[PDB]
This record gives structure tokens, sequence and C-alpha cells, in this order.
């Protein structure tokens, strides 16, 4: 059961294509992710306003040829109030039901999979009782030795 | 040299004395013992000290 | 002391973020 | 201040002296049950081990060889020519 | 005293674990790309694991000087540097959902409301904390579950003098 | 030894104990649990960030 | 034979004055603010908050575990396991007090994470205050600004009080929720 | 007990051990006693 | 306090070791000598960094003798304790007399008399504690303390000090 539990945590595989495909699916998607983080340390040089501030704001090479501090603001804690206290805000914590939801529908979706995904691990629990039915040499090869591979089993002259 | 040798350190005002390596003794058999020359100079140098000092 | 200089990316060929329909008169 | 390898003018030749003390040197360090840089053919006298070093120049020492000044040369044994 | 202090009170709050959620992904994208080898799952859960860690405590670094922020709301006026190269303002100002916004909707609908007003969505509200309250329900099973709690025979030496010596 | 070794499940328990109830709770501060009274301290008020709650929650529990 | 250092200094006959090391930044002629490294290069003394020093060892001794294989070829308390683990395998073991250190350093840094020591490296070395001063205030956790000018005097009038009280809160605000 | 001071000087640290035959540590001592200072060194400081 | 300190280590290597392993023998008699190692001038030699890089120069050859001696140039983590010197530290050992706080790798000692007049020595306890109208100081508590004076003392440096001053204590 172990060996199997740690062969589906092996990330292992042998896809064409459709190995490929995935892992480069993996690349794009998770980059987009690390770009638009990259927006969130471009929030950073909008500080200016304080040496540290120049210190974020070389985050970018653009901000190394931007040299401004440029940005500012004013006072509507009134709009803080209307985002909280609009129809509007009640409204909006209903796409927090909603999303949720939809959230819970998907890990409902994941947990069965999970029981399933044990059945095929049932096969294995057959194989140990297979072996617990019908030399207690313990080896290690592939060199190194130390970690590596390492078992056991018996032989023959004696 | 104002380090090593001022001209002040010529003249002799503390007197450094010698272990008893430099003038060994030798105690021989109880009514026989054997001091160094340099032990007999330096309790002359003493005595004539400890005599000046009272005399001051 | 984060990390120890900022990771440039700047991006204006992104998916796009304006709209547009006040173009006509 | 150490001469340049390139700007070295001592003699090419090791001395009586330089000589006398490599093999001194060595045969002390053999006695001690120093590691021997030669085959021993079948050689049991440390300074009849060192000659045997010294003879094919597998001696791991340097002379450092010292000016009035103060400056030095140094000078490898493989690298003396041994004409004594 | 020419100009002014305008805002960013807690910006620099939001710079530092904006940074950490940019630190923690750029990191990853980086090895993302030596798609030659993937790092250890063991290896690739630690980053990715405290890499969305990092944006929780930058989701909620946003939501604590939350009422301050959208409040401050500042527009940028600069130097024309800025004007020049234009987009990059636009860009660099710009608040908007991706192609998101769209399963946002999916999920919206995926709701059971829209257009029904006030009253009934009121009373679905108190609904939804009843199901809270059954939920409260796990704290009754969980004291079910009740699991709780804490953490010579002789001289070697003398034999063998014995041996030796018959001393015994 | 063999202690140390059960150490480790012991925690592997608890830690299994610890997260299907974050999965219950968490699934009301999901669902968004705006309170008339003042006095609850869980918050979902942000847009993305408050269902974002919900897309980690998700991956996390 | 013991360890020299990159001070040369000539004593010649003339012993003494061994003037007193005390916290008036008076410390060693060896703990002297212009100090020389290898390359005769005049570099300035490197003084380490227990945190900044808990990661420069930790670090040396993982690059070291890195050669000892290469030449072979041919949560806190989670820490304490981690580092005591790793002293066993880079360390002489007789080495006692690296082991008393590093438990030390992990069970009192004010700073996990590399990226943590690196702002507190900065805010701090701006101030102008001497290395030692720069060290005690990134190892010792005060709150007045007299605790801080209290426990190091040195630092008496060469900061105001709320810049430093300014300072302190921001040091705060950067430990790490052990 | 592995303790070293050359007190007067007050250092319990700047010290070594030399060989040297024993008349001579005898004439050293002879000349202290005598005023006269033979101070030993271990390095130089004159070149040359 | 704790500094990086550029040092230098003359060997002296035996014939027998000019073999190609010399340069890994030098670090490692290196790392013998001078790690753990506690002197007055430079304090506890606690840690040697950048291994990789220790500069062992060209040895020289001692004439009458076969082995060849170099200056093994390193750089290494210091802790060099001071009088004045505000520390952290565990109480370790605890007596009629006062406490032993560790520092790192130094026990700095607190004497009855150097802490305030409130705190007194409680014997009838396990382990004997140190009692005040508010605290209690024992084996396993964490204090700050404020180094008076050092001793300088073979293989280590021990320090007294107070806890009577303002700002110090228990934390």
């Amino acid at each position: 059961n172990e060996n199997g539990e740690t062969d589906d945590n092996i990330e292992t595989v042998m896809t064409q294509e459709q190995f490929v495909k995935r892992r480069r699916d993996m690349l794009e998607h998770i980059n987009l992710a690390m770009n638009e983080s990259s927006l969130a340390l471009e929030f950073v040089s909008l500080l200016l306003s304080s040496v540290k501030e120049s210190t974020g704001m070389s985050s970018m090479s653009p901000f190394l040829r931007k040299v401004v501090k440029p940005s500012s603001l004013n006072s509507d804690k009134i709009p803080y109030v209307a985002p909280t206290k609009k129809e509007y805000i009640e409204l909006d914590i209903l796409n927090k039901g909603w999303k949720l939801q939809s959230l819970n529908e998907s890990k409902d979706l994941l947990r069965a999979s999970f029981n399933k995904l044990s059945s095929i691990l049932q096969n294995e629990h057959d194989y140990w009782n297979k072996i617990m039915q019908s030399v207690i040499f313990k080896i290690r090869d592939r060199t190194s030795g130390q970690k590596l591979l390492a078992i056991k089993y018996g032989y023959e002259d004696s | 040299n104002e380090v090593f040798s001022r001209p002040e350190w010529m003249i002799l005002t503390c007197l450094p004395v010698p272990p008893p390596p430099v003038r060994p003794s030798i105690s021989f058999n109880e009514s026989q013992r054997g001091e160094d020359d340099l032990t007999f100079k330096l309790a002359d140098i003493l005595k004539a000290n400890i005599s000046l000092e009272t005399l001051e | 002391p984060s990390y120890s200089p900022t990771s440039p990316s700047y991006s204006p060929t992104s998916p796009s973020y304006s709209p547009t329909s006040p173009s006509y008169s | 201040k150490a001469i340049p390898k390139d700007q070295r003018a001592t003699t090419p030749y090791m001395t009586k002296y330089e000589r006398a003390r490599i093999l001194g040197t060595r045969a002390l360090q053999i006695s001690m049950n120093a590691p021997v840089f030669v085959d021993l053919e079948g050689e049991t006298d440390p300074l009849r081990i060192a000659m045997k070093e010294l003879a094919e120049k597998k001696i791991p020492l340097v002379i450092r060889r010292y000016l009035p000044d103060g400056s030095f040369e140094d000078w490898s044994v493989e690298e003396l020519i041994v004409d004594l | 005293f020419d100009f002014n202090g305008v805002p960013g009170q807690a910006l620099d709050a939001v710079r530092m674990r904006l940074a950490q959620l940019t630190h923690s992904l750029r990191r990853i994208r980086d090895e993302m790309s030596k798609a030659e080898l993937p790092q250890w799952y063991t290896l690739q859960s630690q980053l990715n694991v405290t890499l969305s860690q990092l944006v929780s405590v930058t989701s909620t670094l946003q939501h604590f000087q939350e009422t301050l922020d959208s409040t401050v709301v500042y527009p940028l006026p600069k130097f024309p540097t800025t004007s020049h190269e234009s987009l990059v303002t636009t860009l660099l100002r710009k608040k908007n959902i991706p192609e998101v916004d769209e399963w946002m909707k999916y999920v919206r609908e995926t709701s059971g409301v829209t257009t029904a007003l006030l009253k009934d969505e009121e009373i679905e509200k108190l609904l939804q904390q009843d199901r809270e309250i059954t939920n409260w329900a796990r704290t009754t099973f969980r004291n079910e579950y009740g699991k709780h709690d804490f953490k010579k025979p002789f001289n070697v030496d003398d034999v063998l003098k014995f041996t030796f010596t018959g001393e015994k | 030894m063999s202690n140390q070794a059960l150490y480790e499940k012991l925690e592997q328990t608890r830690t299994i104990l610890s997260v299907k109830l974050a999965e219950l709770i968490n699934m009301t501060t999901i669902a968004d649990r705006n309170d008339d009274d003042e006095g609850s301290f869980a918050q979902e008020n942000s847009e993305l960030a408050v269902a974002t709650t919900s897309v980690m929650m998700v991956n996390n529990q | 034979v013991s360890t020299s250092t990159f001070q040369t200094r000539r004593r010649r006959l003339k012993k003494v004055e061994e003037e007193e090391n005390a916290a008036t930044l008076q410390l060693g002629q060896e703990f002297q603010l212009k100090q020389i490294n290898h390359q005769g290069e005049e570099e300035e003394l490197i003084a380490l908050n227990l945190s900044e020093a808990r990661l420069v060892i930790k670090e040396a001794l993982v690059e070291r575990r890195r050669a000892f294989k290469r030449s072979q070829k041919k949560t806190r308390e989670k820490e304490l396991e981690s580092i005591d683990v790793l002293l066993e395998q880079t360390t002489g073991g007789n080495n006692k007090d690296l082991k008393n250190t590093m438990q030390y350093l992990t069970n009192f840094s004010r700073f996990r994470d590399q990226e943590t020591v690196g702002a507190v490296i900065q805010l701090l070395k701006s101030t102008g205050l001497h290395p030692f001063e720069v060290a005690q205030l990134g190892s010792l956790a005060c709150d007045t600004a007299d605790e801080a000018k209290t426990l190091i005097p040195s630092l008496n009038n060469k900061i105001s009080d709320d810049e430093l009280e300014r300072i302190l809160k921001e040091l705060s605000n950067l430990e790490t929720l052990y | 007990h592995n303790q070293f001071e050359c007190k007067g000087c007050d250092n319990k640290i700047d010290i070594y051990q030399i060989h040297i035959p024993y008349a001579a540590k005898l004439l050293f001592q002879e000349l202290m006693a005598m005023n006269i200072t033979p101070r030993l060194y271990t390095d130089r400081s004159r070149d040359f | 306090m704790f500094f990086i300190k550029d040092l230098s280590l003359n060997i002296t290597l035996h014939p027998s070791f000019f073999g190609p392993r010399m340069k890994q023998y030098l670090k490692t008699k290196l790392l013998e000598e001078v790690e753990g190692s506690c002197t007055g001038k430079f304090g506890y030699i606690l840690c040697v960094l950048d291994y990789d890089n220790i500069d062992i120069q060209r040895g020289r050859i001692l004439p009458t003798d076969g082995s060849a001696e170099f200056n093994v140039k390193y750089r290494a983590v210091v802790f060099k304790p001071f009088k004045g010197e505000v520390v952290d530290g565990t109480v370790v050992s605890c007596s009629q007399h006062g406490f032993e706080v560790q520092v790192g790798p130094m026990k700095v000692f607190v004497t009855k008399h150097l802490m305030p007049q409130d705190l007194t020595f409680n014997a009838g306890s396990n382990p004997p504690s140190y009692q005040s109208s508010e605290d209690v100081i024992t084996i396993k508590s964490r204090i700050r303390v404020k180094i008076e004076g050092c001793i300088s003392q073979v293989s280590s440096i021990h320090a007294i000090g107070s806890i009577k001053e303002d700002y110090l204590g228990a934390i």
C-alpha cells in the first residue's frame, strides 16, 4: 500500500503528447499568475514618497527608467461607506455564497474520485494478501552506498 | 631611549634580588650549611640598608 | 532584503483592461 | 619579499650544504615513519632511502634561499642540479 | 510643501505581502520552465503550498486597510515622461478582471438567486445562517469523536581473575 | 525508535482530525457569514480575496 | 600553534596600554571599526544579530555538507532537530560550543526567514550607528526608545527618541510569528 | 592548569615558549639582577 | 556583538601527507584546530565560513625536518563578550549564591547581590528558585543580563552580570 501511494506521489508517467501538453499547461497557466503578481510588484513603485519606496520601485527595470514618483489620492471615506452600505454590497456578499457553493460542488466531486482512487489501492491490498499467502538477504544496488535503491531477498548455494 | 633606557634608570633605587638558582645553597649536615657569596653580599647590603633606614 | 533584485515583467500586450463605447459623438 | 621564478638568479646547482640538509631532513622524516616516495629496493637505512629519493628526484622539498637583504628565491629539489 | 502628502499609509504593508506572493510565484515560475525535471513533489508542495499561504496573508493585508484604500482611490498625475510611451500608464494604473469575471458569473448564476429583491433576499440570509447553525452540529459530533489526550549477570573482570589465579 | 515512528503517525492523525472541521467551519465562512452582531470575528469583505478564501479552502483543506 | 589576524601592529618592548573593553563602543584592538580582509582592502567590522548569525552558520554548514559528499564520490523545535542533525554531519562533534550556540540562536532568533533578515539589515544600516549597536538593535527586542537607549547606552545621543521609536515599531512588525 | 600570566604586563594571552641553553636562562637572570634588561623577542622590527 | 573575523593559522604538515588529498587534510586539520577554540583575543571561534574557498597558499620547507608549513588564511564566526553588553539567555544552575545564564557558547553568572532586593532565594523548591513578589526565576527561565565583567579562562570566557538595573531581569 505505502509503495503504491508513494508511486502516485512520484509524478511518474509515460505519456506522449498526453504527458507533454499537460505540463505545458502548467507552464503557461502558472506563468500568468506569476506575471500578474508582477503588477503587484508595480504597485510597489507606486508608493514612491520615501527611499525605502525607491528600493521597492527598482523592482521594475522600466521603473529604473521611469524616474518619477507618480500618483496621489484624496478622501472618499464616504465611498468606503458606499462600498459597505450599498444594496449592491449586501448583494455582492451573495456572490460569496455563490462561488463558495460551486467550490463545495467541486469539493464533493474531488472527494468521491478519492474513494475510487483508494479502490485501485485495494488491488494492492490483495497483492499484499497474496504475498502474505505463499533468505532475508538485504541488498542495495545502483551503487552510491547510501540511499539510492535498497531491498531484501534470498538465494541458493550457501 | 625613552622606552628601554632613560638616564634616570642608571642609578639604583630598587635592587633586583636574584633567585636561588643564581646563588645556590647547600644543606650538608645540620651543623654544616653552605651559602653562596652573593647571599652573603646581599645580607650585607640589607644590613647596611636596615641600618641607614633607621638613621634617617 | 526579501530576495535581492526585483523581478521585471512589465506588459502592455496582456489580455486587456480597457473596454470602449463612447466613441460616437 | 620573495623573488619570482622568472627572476631567480642563484645557482641552478644544489649546494653541498643544501644536499647534506635535504638528505638529513628526509632521513629524519623517513625515520619518524614519514611516507617514502620511492620503491625501497630492500633498503632499511633512512639515509640510504633519502639518497634513493634524491637520486630519482622524488623528494617533495623546497629550498628557501635567503638573500642578505631578506628576500628569497624558492628552489625545488626536483629542479636543482646534483653535480656533487 | 509644494504638492502633497497624498496617501499610502498601509501601502508599504500591501507592497510587502504583494512582493512575497510575487516572490514565491516568481520562483515557482522559474522552475516551472525547467520542465526538463519537475522539483520533488515534496519540493513543489513546499513552494506552492507556502506560495498559496503567501496570498492568504496578501489576501487579508488587503482587507485590513480595506476601508482606507478603496477610499484613497488615487489616480496618477506625474512627470510627462509617464505620458510618452503612454500605455504603461494605462496598464500600470488599471483595475479590471480578466476572462476571470466570466466564471465569476458562471458561479453567481450557479447560486439560486438573481432579481427577486430584498425581502426574499433577507430571508435567504437567515436561511444560510441556519445552515451555519446546523454546522454547529459539527461541534456536537466532534465531542463524540472525543479524541484529545496527552503523551548484568556478574563481574567480567573478576571472573577472569579467578580463571588465572583461582582468586574467587 | 518505534516510538519516534509512531509519534509521526499520531501527529498525522491529529492533522487528519483538524481539517474536515476546517472544511465544514470554513464552509460557513466561505458561504459568507456577515453578522448583524458586532462581536462575531470572521471576515469576508473584499471581492476577489473573500471568494479567494473559497479557492484556497478548496486546495488547502 | 594558535590563530593570528590581519592586525599587524609591532608592539616593540612597550607592553600595555590594554585599555578596558566597554559599550562606550570601546571594544578590542581586534574588534575595531576599521578592519582589513585577506585581500588587504580596508573593510568595516561585521557584527551579527543572533538570526543574521543563525542563518550565516546554517548556510556555511549546509555548503560544507555539499563538498563533504562531493569529495566522497571518488518550526523552531523542528529546526533544532534539523540543525542537530547537520552538526552530526559537518562538525567535529567535540565542538560542543557550536551545538549550544546553534540551539541558543534557534531559540532566541527574532527573524526566521532570510527575506525578513534582509529588511532588518536595510532599515538599520541607514542610521549610521556603529555595527555593535546595529546588531544589539536587531537582537534585543525593545519597546520604549528608553528601553533601547538604556540597554544600548552607546546610542544615547546618536538617534532621536522618536526616530529610534519609529524604528522599534517597524522592527516589531518584522518579527516572524514563531 | 594551563594558566599563563605575566603580571605587571597583565598579559594572560601574548605568551610564547622557547628552547635556550640553561646557562643563557642563567646569563639572562644574571644580567637582570644587575639591572640590565635582555628582552627576548620572537619577531623582528628592523628588516635589512 | 557576534562577529565575522578574517584569521590565519600556520599548519605543519608531515611529508607522508604530500599526496593529492593534501588540501583536503589541511582544510580538515584547520577545522580540528580552530573550530570550537576559545581565545581571549578573538573569543569563541565557532564556525569556519566558506569551506570551498579556504586559501592554503604555497607551503614552505622547514629545512632540517621534511615537513612543509602553510599559513592557512580563513574567515569565521566568533563570539567575543564584553562588559556593558546586554544579553538574553536561559538559566542553567541556581544556588544560594546566584544563577548561571547560558548565552550561546558561554555562561554568565548573576550574584544574589547583583539582583534586586525583592528577589530572594528559595531552597525549598524543585529545582531551587529565586522568588520575587511577582516573579519566579528557575532552571528553565529566560533572563536579560547586563555583563558586568569577563574572565578569559583557558578554553572558555565566563562573566559576572546584573539584573538589578532598569529593563533587565526575567522576560
